[PDB]
RNA sequence: AGCCAGGAUGUUGGCUUAGAAGCAGCCAUCAUUUAAAGAAAGCGUAAUAGCUCACUGGUCGAGUCGGCCUGCGCGGAAGA
């Protein structure tokens, strides 16, 4: 990314879509610390919901510094200050909305900018390319402006001298503005919220320079510490810069049948190259390196070379498991992630053919380690395997990923309860 | 959760819901967070820990009895 | 029948046309008539208007009473006129009123156009309030329920017409 | 004057009177901060006794000011800990309200007649009277 | 609605009427206290 | 629950008093609650006494039954809702203008506090009396 | 009948010292207050809530309220 046409440096962000559904909520929790910046996705008529307040939550976790998008301003009854508020008093937030709505659902054509004062009005879904700044639509600049008074009362609560600046009567500068409420936004203060609708194409453009101007870069965002077999402080500060032993974090694990393993990392520190040597610091393993494949418009980029802050995915070795650390053999051997949801509901489970139950726990085997928010059990009182997933749907995906990976059917039942006498 | 088996044993305020002890049978929570999404839309969550073990008439153990055989 | 024990009182401004038993009574709105059982006796008498039960007629008392209820609300139909205020709960239920035609967007596939009677005024202070005004108070009403019958109010979260004063008694959609 | 936002007639072992997360699922929902949710509630208490709940008001303000002026337990409430028997109403006809005696059960009466105040202190005693007897037991004196 | 062959009041809301000779039964309080006939 | 006999006897208790009295005061309540009648009530008992019933007698033939027994003139309280206090502290003493004065203050109506022409007093405060 | 208020201060009655909080854990409770507070019979029930027990209070002023026996009716009551 660089910006629309006002754009500054290609930028390389690095981009993980996230799901929505709590159920594999590991995807939340992993990807949540494999993450710098968030943002918070929300209907402009929806609000936020049961899985916005949840990944709300999950976020909290990693405190993330969010801002938020407000998609679906063509749908009708949506408003993008209704969904600001819809957050700020269901998830108890600070929503600066640092931009405006020009429309809804009938006359939605852009966006105010609450420091431009200025409305870019591209056009539609493909044309959206149009760049054709507008300034201050008085239609929206009646009261555009005053929405950039909030936006000026959280930057000056950002600096001790800086509020006092902003009692001097005078403004902040396009830099001042951004880096006081950056620097602390940078550690998760206040929701920038803009909005948009990527399906009609407006907002998302300018919701890509707020993500360069705000979100943390891994040079801006506080480092990491990895962890030890006893874990310190800082049991190793595993700084963006690879300069460290390469470390990266291993955070999911692929498929592919022409490249077979598919394993996914972002690279913390350091930096392994084509072929090199770590240990699963985490399983007390080891192994070469061979054909990173860093994904870009994928085209198969086998890449050779694999650095600080750079999510690529890695063929070969041997093991590496979702939060499992990615080391040298200097091995800051652990990360402090060990953990992921416990499944919630609890389900037996046998294949419709009676000498399927092998297979059915070998589905479970790998379709266990495929994700890691989805336990496998195997009580002793006839054979039934109690696959403990997190949602109904989070191991009813897994019960048809038998079926559509496995090509085996299944029938599910509850599992029986140990009825002890006495 | 009355209609379940859930004996009430104290629920507070917590934070914005509330947390609701309650000593609830194991087999009485085999589905118990999908029904709680359903009751809640979504919006409430349930811990569960086997801690002892009780009674509730239901020969529906003597009814397992009759395996492989009667 | 206890009603019917009770004159009429005609405002100022209206004209009585006591017709045999049918009567007319005009009013600042207008001219109402009512065909009386055949077992009432009504008068005049000096701006008032009085009901008897006929004789002949076990239930000429009632109605008397009828016909004093009747007679009542003519009155204050053309001298007032009565207003039945409704509502549109739900989204995207509008109710915009063209003359005598209420053009609905009550989201079925179709819009909903519902052409006023004679003598039925009807406005929305509101994309989604109508409010009749007419000088017959059981046409009136029965004009807000032909409007409400069309998108009711519903149980749950009492989207359709409903009256302006209308008590919806919703309930939830399940515990699930 | 505020409407009903925190209306529990509750009070808790007043140690720290009304904890939030202690009452029960009908508190939760009311937004009386604690910072004096026990200043002037844990010490002040002293004019009865402290340690049982104070029988209080819920009345604070929408401009998060609290106010109330806290009325105290009865003297068969305190009949717990303090007129020697713990139990009370439901069976004084198939059981004892406790040894309780009417030469404390008056001077409580008069000397707590603060809270509950009247046209006459007799009326309080009286008041009183029928508190302890709507168990069925009451201070015989 | 029930029409049960015995129509009578279950709440202090409910109501009989005879529209055309009909004796029904209306809870204003209960529509599970409708009913038709008898 | 007033019966006509039990009416005509709680109405002659309750008006002997004012009968052979001095000037007491009634109200003019419909619309207050209880604890506005409890606290009045206890308010008028600790002034004058706790003797004050605040229930509301204010009948079509309470007081033309009862108050008739003298100064007949005076029976032109057969008006609506009416719960009186009695103030044996002096005829029109403080009690008799303190109800008018917290008549809009934590209550709704106090009926004026029309005295009584037990002198025939006529418009002015009845302490025409120097100290 | 209608219409205009009201159904306490212990009052979460201790009331099975979680409250079943005026109306499920359970019993008796006006005890100034009263017409009110029942300290429970649907609303929350965990309270609240506003109606609920009621009661007065007011309005205006003619019968009204209930039951018993009763007569005749009504329904109950669908086949080819
Ligand atoms: N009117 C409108 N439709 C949208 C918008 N965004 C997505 N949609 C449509 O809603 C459907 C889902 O959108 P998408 O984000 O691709 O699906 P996802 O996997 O659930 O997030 C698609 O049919 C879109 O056309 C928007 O901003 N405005």
């Amino acid at each position: 990314w660089s910006g629309m046409a006002k754009q500054y440096e290609p930028h390389r962000i690095n981009i993980i879509d996230t799901p929505g559904h709590v159920d594999f909520t590991i995807e939340v929790e992993r990807s949540m610390r494999v993450l710098d910046g968030a943002v918070m996705v929300y209907c402009a008529v929806g609000g936020v919901q049961p899985q916005s307040e949840t990944v709300w939550r999950q976020a909290n976790k990693y405190k993330v510094p969010r801002i938020a998008f407000v998609n679906k301003m063509d749908r009708m009854g949506a408003n993008f200050l209704k969904v600001v508020n819809q957050i700020k008093t269901r998830l108890g937030a600070n929503p600066v909305p640092l931009q405006l709505a020009i429309g809804a659902e009938e006359h939605f054509t852009g966006v105010v900018d609450l420091v431009k004062m200025k409305a870019i009005n591209w056009n539609d879904a493909d044309q959206g390319v149009t760049f054709e700044y507008e300034d201050i639509p008085a239609d929206m600049v009646e009261l555009a402006n005053e929405w950039h008074q909030n936006l000026i009362e959280s930057a000056a609560e950002a600096s001790e001298e800086l509020m006092e600046k902003y009692l001097g009567g005078e403004e902040l500068t396009e830099a001042e503005i951004k880096g006081a409420l950056r620097q602390r936004v940078l550690n998760n203060e206040i929701i920038l919220v803009t909005c948009g609708s990527a399906f009609k194409n407006k907002g998302v453009q300018a919701m890509l320079d707020a993500v360069i101007d705000y979100l943390p870069s891994p040079v801006d965002v506080p480092a990491i510490n990895g962890i030890l077999d006893d874990g310190k402080d800082t049991p190793a500060e595993r700084h963006a810069s690879d300069d460290e032993p390469f470390s990266a974090l291993a955070f999911k694990i692929a498929t592919d049948p022409f490249v077979g393993n598919l394993t996914f990392f972002r690279v913390y520190s350091g930096v392994v190259n084509s072929g090199d040597t770590v240990l699963n610091s985490v399983k007390a393993a080891r192994e070469r390196f061979g054909r990173i494949v860093q994904m870009h418009a994928n085209k198969r980029e086998e890449i050779k070379e694999v650095r600080a802050g750079d999510i690529a995915a890695a063929i070969g070795l041997k093991d590496v498991t979702t939060g499992d650390t990615l080391c040298d053999p200097d091995a800051p051997i652990i990360l402090e992630r060990m953990e992921f949801p416990e499944p919630v509901i609890s389900i037996a489970v046998e294949p419709k053919t009676k000498a399927d139950q092998e297979k059915m726990g070998l589905a479970l085997g790998r379709l266990a380690k495929e994700d890691p928010s989805f336990r496998v059990w195997t009580d002793e009182e006839s054979n039934q395997t109690i696959i403990a997933g997190m949602g109904e749907l989070h191991l009813d995906i897994i019960v048809d990923r038998m079926k559509r990976e496995f090509n085996v059917e299944a029938n599910v039942g509850k599992p029986q309860v140990a009825y002890r006498e006495t | 959760l009355s209609r379940r088996r859930g004996m009430l044993k104290g629920q507070e305020s917590e934070v914005t819901g509330v947390k609701i002890h309650a000593e609830v049978p194991l087999s009485e929570m085999f589905g118990y967070a999908t029904q709680l999404r359903s009751l809640t839309k979504g919006r409430a969550s349930y811990t569960m820990e086997f801690l002892k073990y009780d009674e509730a008439p239901s020969n529906v153990a003597q009814a397992v009895i009759e395996a492989r055989g009667k | 029948s206890r009603v019917a024990k009770a004159p009429v009182v005609v405002p100022a401004g209206v004209d009585v046309k006591i017709n045999g038993q049918v009567i007319t009574i005009k009013g600042k709105n207008g001219e109402l008539t009512r065909t009386l059982n055949d077992a009432v006796e009504v008068k005049h008498a000096d701006n008032t208007l009085t009901f008897g039960p006929r004789d002949g007629y076990a239930d000429g008392w009632a109605q008397a009473g009828t016909a004093r209820a009747l007679l009542n609300s003519m009155v204050i139909g053309v001298t007032e006129g009565f207003t039945k205020k409704l509502q549109l709960v739900g989204v995207g239920y509008r109710a915009a009123v063209k003359g005598n035609v209420i053009n609905l967007s009550l989201g079925f596939s179709h819009p909903v156009d519902h052409q006023l009677p004679a003598g039925i005024t009807a406005e929305c202070p509101t994309q989604t309030e109508i409010v009749l005004k007419g000088a017959d108070k059981q046409v009136i009403g029965q004009v807000a329920a032909d409007l409400r019958a069309y998108r009711r109010p519903e149980p749950y979260k009492g989207k359709g017409v409903r009256y302006a004063d209308e008590v919806v008694r919703t309930k939830e959609a399940k515990k699930k | 004057a505020k409407k009903v936002q925190a209306y529990v007639k509750l009070q808790v072992a007043a140690g720290m009177a009304n904890p939030s997360p202690p009452v029960g699922p009908a508190l939760g929902q009311q937004g009386v901060n604690i910072m004096e949710f026990c200043k002037a509630f844990n010490a002040k208490t002293d004019s009865i006794e402290k340690g049982l709940p104070i029988p209080v008001v819920i009345t604070v303000y929408a401009d998060r000011s609290f106010t109330f002026v806290t009325k105290t337990p009865p003297a068969a409430v305190l009949l717990k800990k303090a007129a020697g028997i713990k139990s009370g109403s439901g069976k004084p006809n198939k059981d004892k309200v406790g040894k309780i005696s009417r030469a404390q059960l008056q001077e409580i009466a008069q000397t707590k007649a603060a809270d509950m105040t009247g046209a006459d202190i007799e009326a309080m005693t009286r008041s009183i009277e029928g508190t302890a007897r709507s168990m069925g037991l009451v201070v015989e004196d | 609605m029930k029409v049960r062959a015995s129509v009578k009041k279950l709440c202090r809301n409910c109501k009989i009427v005879k529209r055309d000779g009909v004796i029904r039964v209306i809870c204003s309080a209960e529509p599970k206290h409708k009913q038709r006939q008898g | 629950m007033a019966l006509n006999l039990q009416d005509k006897q709680a109405i002659v208790a309750e008006v002997s008093e004012v009968a052979k009295g001095a000037l007491s005061a009634v109200v003019a309540d419909s619309r207050g609650v209880t604890v506005d009648k409890m606290t009045e009530l206890r308010k008028a008992g600790r002034e004058a006494g706790v003797y004050m019933r605040v229930v509301r007698n204010t009948l079509l033939r309470r007081a033309v039954e009862g108050t008739p027994f003298e100064c007949l003139k005076d029976a032109f309280v057969g008006p609506t809702l009416i719960a009186y206090s009695m103030e044996h502290p002096g005829a029109a003493a403080r009690l008799f203008k303190e109800f008018a004065k917290a008549n809009a203050k934590f209550e709704v109506k106090a009926a004026a506090f029309e005295g009584e022409l037990i002198p025939a007093s006529q418009i002015d405060r009845l302490a025409t009396l120097p100290t």
